[PDB]
């Protein structure tokens, strides 16, 4: 159960630092 | 009605090496081999959109010529799901052609 | 002999071929069988992207006729030659300096060079 | 510093999700794969972006241009690559004899 | 450069292929090789092309499982020979 | 065909230098890389060996092409009975 938990916290802080604003490019 | 206008053509060199210089012999000879690639993509794609039955230039057939035979994958477009890949369709007729020459080699 | 290898040298015998090495006819065997296998490779690739089940004589036809560019390309033709030369053959030959030792190309299409080699340390 | 141990965070923690490339390998296979293929296959692709990105980082450096990749360094990237084998094609029948 | 400090490391080496033999060769393809040192680069570069050839398929007949003798069968060649600029297609069968 | 690889490849390149806020053109590059190198690691590979796709010839290619490839997956196979064994 230990297991099942802790591995969406390695991906949930990986949604909120990274990628805040969505860019473009010409 | 051009499609490289040799100021293009000039960065491309500048990216590369910047204090290199081309030749007008060499310029209008990177022109010619431009143009004259763009025409042989075109006129072996069209082939490939007539064996679709259709009077549309999609991007998959573009694709298909440079990958077999001018080695370019161009990656940001994007296609369909590959469907599942079909190994051997060997037939009956090889199947039993090919047991026949094992039955000669070791009996 | 096989049927095939039969006819390969009735094909031979048809041109200017009375006396050849035997090889000869292995080689064109193998060599009609590694063009009909890459014919019916194209016309299996051109098969599946017009999305049929079988392959058709159309593909054939495709494959026989995309792959007569690369793999069998050919001299330049006769309506070719001929723009180039006669674009060629209208500049008039130019006249020759009396004394000029010997006569050979600017130094950048010539063989000439210093021609170095690694000190054998 | 401070920026250098966010980065180093992000370049271990961060992976291919195991429940989509079994997904996308198997539709290629039609019948089944087993786990440590998927481990494997979603390490090499790691470090196949890794083999990109920190060459069209070389891209940019060697223009001028700054950190925001564009995709002129990621087209020239894959150019890059592809003349030093690094990326397979296997519908190109390539002949070195001629 | 590395191909001056390579070559301080082939003056230990002797490759398989004899001199004379890479030395005719390239008489047929333009020029008498007057340094010996550059035979021993074009025999070696030469004897590297073959020594991964017949070693793929070895790990291509070690990949079918036999275990005793090695025979250097078609089959294990000309998937081997693929990965590199030799594509032959040999015939079975004539009818 | 949908981005399956949007947020993930975005973590990534940061991970390898690029920025916290990449391009949406620059992920449109590397999400198309990555389905072809699957594929035509895939499609080679259900030649190889078998007609299956066992991972003892996924470790094939990666020899004589780039090293970097074969260090890593010897360091992911490894790590899978050193973190069995610590249960």
């Amino acid at each position: 159960v230990n297991l099942s938990e802790e591995s969406a916290r390695i991906l949930a802080t990986n949604s909120e630092l990274v990628g805040t604003l969505t860019r473009s490019c010409k | 009605n051009q499609v490289l206008t040799k100021k293009k053509l000039q960065d491309l060199v500048r990216e590369v090496d910047p204090n290199e210089q081309l030749d007008e012999d060499v310029e209008e000879m990177l022109l010619q081999i431009a143009d004259d690639f763009i025409e042989s993509v075109v006129t072996a794609a069209c082939q490939l959109a007539r064996h679709r039955k259709s009077s549309t230039l999609e991007v998959k057939d573009v694709q298909l010529h440079l990958e077999r035979q001018w080695n370019m994958w161009i990656p940001g477009f994007g296609s369909e799901e590959i469907r599942p890949y079909k190994k051997a369709c060997t037939t009956e007729a090889h199947k039993q052609r090919m047991a026949l020459i094992r039955k000669t080699t070791k009996k | 002999m096989p049927k095939d290898a039969q006819m390969m040298a009735q094909i031979l015998k048809d041109m200017g071929i009375t006396e050849y090495e035997p090889r000869v006819i292995n080689q064109m065997l193998e060599f009609a069988f590694r063009y009909v296998t890459t014919i019916l490779d194209d016309a299996k690739i051109y098969s599946s992207h017009a999305k049929k089940a079988t392959v058709d004589a159309d593909d054939v036809r495709l494959a026989i006729q995309c792959r007569a560019d690369q793999s069998f390309t050919s001299p330049p033709p006769r309506d070719f030659l001929l723009d180039i030369a006669r674009q060629r053959n209208q500049t008039p030959l130019p006249l020759i300096k009396p004394y000029s030792g010997p006569r050979l190309p600017p130094d950048r299409y010539c063989l000439t060079a210093p021609n170095y080699r690694l000190k054998s340390l | 510093s401070e920026e250098q141990l966010n980065r180093y965070e992000m370049y271990r923690r961060s992976a291919f999700p195991k429940a989509a490339i079994k997904r996308l390998i198997q539709s290629i296979t039609g019948t089944s794969v087993s786990q440590n293929v998927v481990i494997a296959m979603s390490g090499i692709s790691k470090v196949f972006v890794g083999e990109v990105v920190e060459e069209a980082l070389d891209v940019c450096e060697k223009w001028g241009e700054m950190p925001p990749l564009q995709p002129k360094h990621m087209r020239e990237a894959v150019r890059r690559l592809k003349s030093k084998g690094q990326i397979p094609n296997s519908k190109h029948k390539k002949i070195i004899f001629f | 450069t590395p191909l001056v400090d390579f070559l301080m490391q082939l003056e230990d080496y002797t490759p398989t292929i004899p001199d004379a033999v890479t030395g005719y060769y390239l008489n047929r393809a333009g020029f008498e090789a007057s340094d010996p040192r550059i035979i021993r680069l074009i025999s070696l570069a030469a004897q590297k092309f073959i020594s991964d050839i017949a070693n793929d398929a070895l790990q291509h007949c070690k990949m079918k499982g036999k275990d005793r003798k090695y025979t250097l069968t078609m089959e294990d060649l000309t998937p081997a020979l693929s990965e590199y600029g030799i594509n032959v297609k040999k015939p079975h069968y004539f009818t | 065909r949908k981005r399956l690889f949007s947020k993930e490849l975005r973590c990534m390149m940061y991970g390898f230098g690029d920025d916290q806020n990449p391009y949406t053109e620059s992920v449109d590059i590397l999400e198309d890389l990555v389905i072809e190198f699957i594929t035509e690691m895939t499609h080679k590979a259900m030649s190889i060996g078998r007609q299956g796709r066992v991972q003892v010839e996924d470790i094939v290619f990666l020899i004589r092409k780039d090293p970097r490839k074969f260090a890593r997956v010897k360091d992911l196979l490894t790590m899978n009975e050193e973190l069995k064994r610590a249960r």
